[PDB]
């Protein structure tokens, strides 16, 4: 299934396509192997488009929030994470 | 009761015949040489300007259509209450040469402020330009912006008598004088201020609801704009803005485009800030004295001043053989509304010893005070005390005579002001042909 | 499924477009993040490359400086040792566990505080700061803006601040040139404070390509300020010159100029081991890169706390937000830009 | 190396003072030129007013750009490779200079006008947010006045910078100025008369490329014209309003961003800059008449009809030149290399062949030749710029170069501020009287 979305995306950060927005409205798993495929194939805009989407699922949101969405443990104490949280303070605009 | 452009239309014919008879009988009369130095010198002495409005009486002051301070103060009409004269009353009196009434007067500041709504682009790109882009240049923006409404640009593109010129510069002139305090005021707001203003008051004067945008409802401020922007309105023209809207107006440039260039000119700062220049200097004394305002201080400051090569700002003129009457009707304002204010008791001091000392020194043609050192001073009582902010002042008064005039050049058909140059290689090959043909 | 079962080069493009969000998620991304800017460092900088001789300690202690708000994370990487002749920059502490911060710290120009601050024209302040040698081509995204921070007594001698000239230049080459705002600036301070003034951005000092193939990545930036009051405001400290920075403050609101409250020392101001990084930096790339002598004396340069500021919006439809203000993070830390 | 345009004119320009100051006092008070009254009420036409370096008009040869005519610069500037046409860039460089650039300096000069093309936000979002229906021209000085923010002479003065500095910040200023003029002139093509879509400033591109570009067209040929263009408009003198009213706003030490604003306000006047249009509707006009016959006869016909209703035929008929300007002969064979076939240039031609001959034989014009705007708008109708509105502005950034060159020799040599003497007409029959009777 995979092959014949990445012929579909051949035969159709930079903005997003529309286009390629609907052409990954897949499930996670299908936008994961869609970028491998790219990856293994070399088709590096096809890559990076699936990037841009699963960065926009994480742009923005709280560390407890992408741990809970992308199925990923907490190994931080309380403390690191406070600090790395000042750390990204000061790469904000303020 | 007829209004200003009925009275106009019967005035400047009669002025047209005259000019035209006083160069047809005349017109071959020699009026002045032109020396090498002029041309290399700004024309410095040159009659190259009929300025009907002002002239300057070397000896009474400023004279509006043969009257002067005082002359004015006692025969135009004043606001209810005031004993100020009003500037809608003098523009009355720059344009016809005639002493209007007090209900012609209130008649013109009605039909201005029904005039003074800004379009919805003009509010839009002054709402959007930046603080740090000077008040000046803000002012001609929006005068330029105004063209899009130009009466007189729109009639000569369809094709129009030039017997009619006059007529819609005339209806161009008030529609730019109306929006005049509006725009001043929007800027003030907006780079000073918050940004937020009042509503026009369709039954209040110029002058008055230039002060309420700004911000204030003390009717003693109403009264200090309406005597600063009658007494600032015109003063010949041979001035750098007088002259430049002269000059893009002979080219049959509307007076939007007239007006915003004139005001350039008074952008420079060899023109139009010499009241600031005043105040600084008066500050800088003010701090050396720490406000020891005696007799003694100030002479010995003077002296010092003066001895050291550099001028007192506001003193000596090289015309004028007495007190500008525009500076005593501001010292006289001062007397009667804040004498014990610090910055006009240091006014004051120095305008009582500083003639003294000046002619002592000797240097100094005519060491009396002009209308610059005394403006200042009146505009920080009130708020006023953004120095950037006074050309815009100026500029609203100084409008009136150069509409004025405009109006008076369009009426009688005033020709395109094109004068010869020449390089400083082809001035040498003239002058040796001069000289070869003794 | 995870996020984890990805390849890692698929990981190291997510970080360049999320770069914050995922270095907070695990341990994992912030050592991948960590490792992602030392090798942008080390493309940049190699490590045979002069810089790393010359700036070590200076850099590590201003890393150092940053330990009361960040040492929990920094010491996620354990396997550090302090900074020595013998000890590899990959085991550096205060850099090898600091890339993201060490990366920032080298791209753009650090401030530069006068020294002399507590002491027809009169210099006030001669100094030098770090600058990167494409800060021009990289305007658009990376604006360099120049703010100078005075003390000021009162409103009216406020009025003498258009006269205190700001003389920038590479220093011992090329010609300086002069950053300035309005004239009238001073019109919009009204009381006692001390006020942070814009001068605008950076001027073009050169023509890149005459960098281009030599590997030089700095220059000395040389600022001298001078006072032309002709008047005694700065000989009575009524007109204070603190220093400079380059910091965009509030990017999303241009801004003419902000205040803050008086009291405050110039410590909550300028970080004194960053210009003094960035000063000696400066100083040793002018050793380096010229035989002409420095015209002014070698100086010695040497807790974060919630300043609120109020600003002169450039817009004039931009009103007055202090809650906004209150809630933002402190604005004397380091600004990661990149 | 390479000497830079500052550099070399650092080097020129104290030796231009020294000849000024020397000249002056040689030869100060030999007088030059009478003024008669007829002259003060005529515009001061014929009085020498000016000193202007770049240009002088030779009654026979034409314009002349530093002793240079036409066929000279044309062959003596330096040109883009494979083009046989003139760079704007270099005529600035003679005109500024007097010397001749190399082909490497006058590529250098447009890499640091075209690094200086840069709009500040605030001047994209104005001229974004202008309504159309205001005239470009309005549109252009707003644009240019609201750089005031960028003026470093401006911020200079305020710092009270020495006045033999006034030139270096002038030039700085006028090279940031003309580096946005095309960025600007473009824009407002693009907003008003496009879909308001502009491309990028190639870096590496001339001044009429990057002109020619951003409008929408990459046709050389099209860059070719637009480089003739803009060069042969550069300057005329300093007697016409557009460049005197940028030396008056100038002499007052207003920026080159207000001066220049004030010049193209005169330049937007219809007695000044709209002569390309005048001849282009009435070149329509007739082409609607005889319905693509262009014979001899028909366009004589044509000719004595108009002449004998009293209108004239404009772009012929000039009171000093007494040849064909050379200006119009080189749009003519830039016509005639390009498009010698397109109808319109077919009817130039033809009207050149003929009017002529019926202007002498009706015996009321002098010089009965063609100038630069009868030969102009043809050539732009023929590569898509029909909108004739715009055409000013085209002149404005042309003439801009010729303006902000002397401007840059004003501040360099101290120009004083011009301020001749104004009087009413009251004062001046007053003053004729006292001089015939003596």
């Amino acid at each position: 299934s995979v092959l014949q979305k990445v012929i579909e995306w051949a035969e159709h950060s930079a903005p997003v396509d529309s286009w390629d927005r609907e052409f990954l409205k897949v499930d996670q798993e299908m936008l994961y192997e869609i970028i491998l495929a790219a990856n293994y194939l070399n088709i590096k805009p096809l890559l990076d488009a699936g990037c841009k989407v699963v960065a926009e699922m994480i742009r923005g949101r709280s560390p407890e929030e992408i741990r809970r969405t992308f199925n990923i443990v907490n190994d931080f104490t309380p403390e690191e994470e406070a600090a790395i949280r000042r750390e990204n303070e000061w790469a904000e605009d303020r | 009761e007829k209004t200003l452009k009925e009275r106009f239309s019967e005035i400047y014919p009669i002025h047209a015949q005259d000019v035209r008879q006083f160069v047809k009988e005349h017109g071959k009369t020699k009026i002045s040489d032109v020396l090498l130095e002029q041309v290399y010198g700004g024309m410095r002495g040159i009659p190259g300007s009929v300025w009907e409005g002002s002239v300057l009486d070397p000896e009474d002051g400023i004279r509006f259509r043969g009257r002067t301070i005082a002359d004015i103060q006692k025969d135009l009409p004043k606001a209810k209450g005031s004993s100020q004269p009003l500037p809608e009353a003098l523009f009355w009196l720059l344009l016809t040469g005639e002493v209007p009434t007090q209900a012609q007067v209130e008649n013109l500041s009605a039909d201005l402020m029904s005039r003074s709504e800004l379009p919805s682009h003009v509010v839009q790109l002054l709402d959007n330009l930046p603080k740090d882009l000077h008040p000046m240049a803000q002012f001609s923006i929006a005068v330029t912006a105004l063209e899009s409404e130009s009466k007189f640009a729109k009639a000569y593109a369809q094709g129009i008598s030039k017997q009619d010129y006059w007529s819609y510069t005339f209806e161009d002139s008030l529609d730019l004088l109306g929006k005049l305090p509006v725009i001043a005021a929007k800027i003030y707001r907006n780079v000073f201020k918050d940004g937020k203003m009042g509503e026009v008051d369709p039954n209040a004067d110029y002058a008055k609801n230039l002060v309420n945008l700004i911000g204030s409802k003390d009717e003693d401020f109403v009264d200090l704009m309406r005597l600063y922007l009658t007494i600032h309105s015109d003063h010949e023209g041979g001035n750098v803005s007088a002259h430049t809207s002269h000059l893009v107006g002979s080219a049959l440039s509307s007076p939007y485009l007239s007006l915003a260039s004139g005001l350039n000119g008074l952008a420079g700062p060899l023109h139009g800030r010499a009241n600031q220049e005043v105040l600084e200097w008066l500050f800088a004394l003010k701090e050396e004295v720490n406000d020891d305002y005696s007799k003694d201080t100030i002479e010995k400051y003077l002296w010092d001043t003066l001895n050291s090569g550099r001028v007192i700002p506001g003193y000596g003129h090289a015309v004028l053989r007495k007190t500008d009457p525009r500076y005593m009707a501001q010292r006289k304002f001062a007397m009667d509304h804040f004498p014990d204010y610090e910055l006009f008791k240091l006014v004051s001091s120095i305008y009582e010893v500083a003639p003294g000392v000046l002619t002592e020194h000797g240097k100094t043609k005519n060491p009396w005070p002009n209308v610059d050192a005394h403006s200042g001073v009146l505009l920080q009582y009130y708020g006023l005390k953004e120095s950037s902010f006074y050309t815009v002042l100026f500029g609203v008064s100084r409008a009136f005579g150069i509409l004025a005039q405009l109006i008076t050049d369009r009426a009688i058909g005033a020709s395109i002001e094109r004068p010869k140059s020449y390089s400083t290689e082809k001035y040498k090959e003239l002058v040796k042909n001069i000289e070869s043909k003794l | 499924s995870s996020l984890m079962d990805l390849p890692l080069e698929i990981h190291l493009s997510l970080l360049e477009y999320v770069p914050n969000e995922l270095r907070a998620v695990n341990k994992y991304f912030y050592v991948l993040h960590n490792h992602s800017y030392k090798e942008k460092s080390l493309a940049w900088i190699a490590e045979d490359n002069y810089i790393w001789a010359v700036v070590k300690h200076s850099l590590c202690l201003y890393v150092k400086s940053l330990d009361p708000l960040r040492q929990h994370a920094r010491e996620i990487i354990q396997e550090t040792k302090e900074p020595g002749f013998n000890v590899p920059l990959c085991m550096t502490k205060y850099i090898a566990d600091s890339w993201y911060i060490v990366y920032n710290a080298l791209q753009y120009p650090g401030k530069i505080i006068n020294m002399g601050w507590d002491k027809k024209e009169r210099t006030l302040m001669q100094s030098l700061t770090a600058l990167p040698v494409n800060f021009w081509s990289r305007k658009k995204d990376e604006p360099t803006p120049v703010n100078v921070w005075f003390y000021v007594k009162n409103a009216h001698v406020a009025r003498y601040i258009p006269k205190i000239i700001t003389e920038i230049g590479i220093c011992n080459y090329g010609p300086k040139q002069i950053v300035a705002s309005a004239g009238y600036i001073n019109e919009l301070i009204t009381s006692e404070g001390i006020y942070c003034v814009n001068l605008g951005h950076l001027p073009r000092l050169y023509d890149e390509q005459i960098f281009e193939g030599t590997g030089t990545t700095h220059l000395p930036l040389e600022l001298k300020a001078i006072d032309r009051t002709d008047s005694d405001v700065c000989i009575n400290s009524d007109l204070v010159l603190l220093g400079y920075d380059f910091i965009p403050y509030q990017i999303s609101k241009p801004w003419l100029l902000f205040r803050i409250e008086p009291v405050n020392s110039i410590e909550a101001i300028f970080n004194y081991s960053e210009c003094s990084f960035s000063y000696q930096f400066a100083w040793s790339l002018a050793c380096l890169q010229s035989e002409e002598k420095i015209s002014f004396p070698r100086d010695t340069i040497i807790k974060p706390s919630k300043l609120i500021r109020i600003f002169v919006y450039k817009h004039p439809e931009q009103k007055q937000d202090l809650g906004q203000e209150i809630a933002l993070p402190n604005w004397n830390t380091p600004y990661l830009r990149r």
